[PDB]
């Protein structure tokens, strides 16, 4: 059971 | 055979306990993109892995290879208790990552109403732009966000008041 690294999002896809 | 981060990930305190009996600087050992026991227990919301942590040592500073903070891992994920145990140690609170976000950001993001009214609470900045051209109210409302918002606005009235 191995658990994916901390991740931070994309904040402003889909967006202008 | 779990490291020390994958136990910090998955809670297994017990365990993370025995692992870092020595009580030496294993605490705050980055793994190969410089996130710290502390940044994996923030960002799965391991909140008693959280507090056990800190009051063993760990620095809540500590900055990763991208400069992603256990604060803005936690606020990602939603989890207002974490933020809060992360402020009361004085963490910087507009902390921008080369991902072009903050803490204030990622909370406005994942709509978690209740980590923007921590943030604000705590005094984070919303005057200045994101790399992205986006301040935090105008990320609100570009994602129609609008209970995000109100929290917003409650703040920024209580700002031009000094009495």
């Amino acid at each position: 059971p191995l658990y994916t690294s901390p991740s931070l999002p994309n904040i402003t896809l889909g967006l202008p | 055979s779990l490291s020390i981060h994958q136990l910090a990930a998955q809670g297994e305190l017990d365990q993370l306990k025995e692992h870092l009996r020595k009580g030496d600087n294993l605490v705050n050992k980055p793994d190969e993109r410089g996130f710290t026991p502390l940044i994996w227990a923030s960002a799965f919301g391991e909140i008693e892995t959280v507090r056990f942590l800190l009051e063993w040592g760990a620095d809540p500073h500590i900055l990763a290879k991208e400069r992603e903070s256990a604060l803005s891992l936690a606020s990602t994920g939603g989890y207002t208790d974490i933020v809060g145990l992360l402020l009361e140690r004085d963490v910087d609170i507009n902390i921008y990552d080369w991902n072009g976000g903050t803490p204030l950001l990622y909370a406005v993001h994942g709509n978690h109403v209740k980590c923007v009214e921590a943030l604000l609470a705590r005094g984070a900045d919303l005057t200045t732009e994101a790399d992205s051209g986006y301040t935090p109210m105008d990320l609100a409302v570009a994602l129609g966000y609008r209970k995000v918002q109100q929290v917003i606005e409650n703040h920024i009235l209580k700002l031009f008041q000094s009495n």
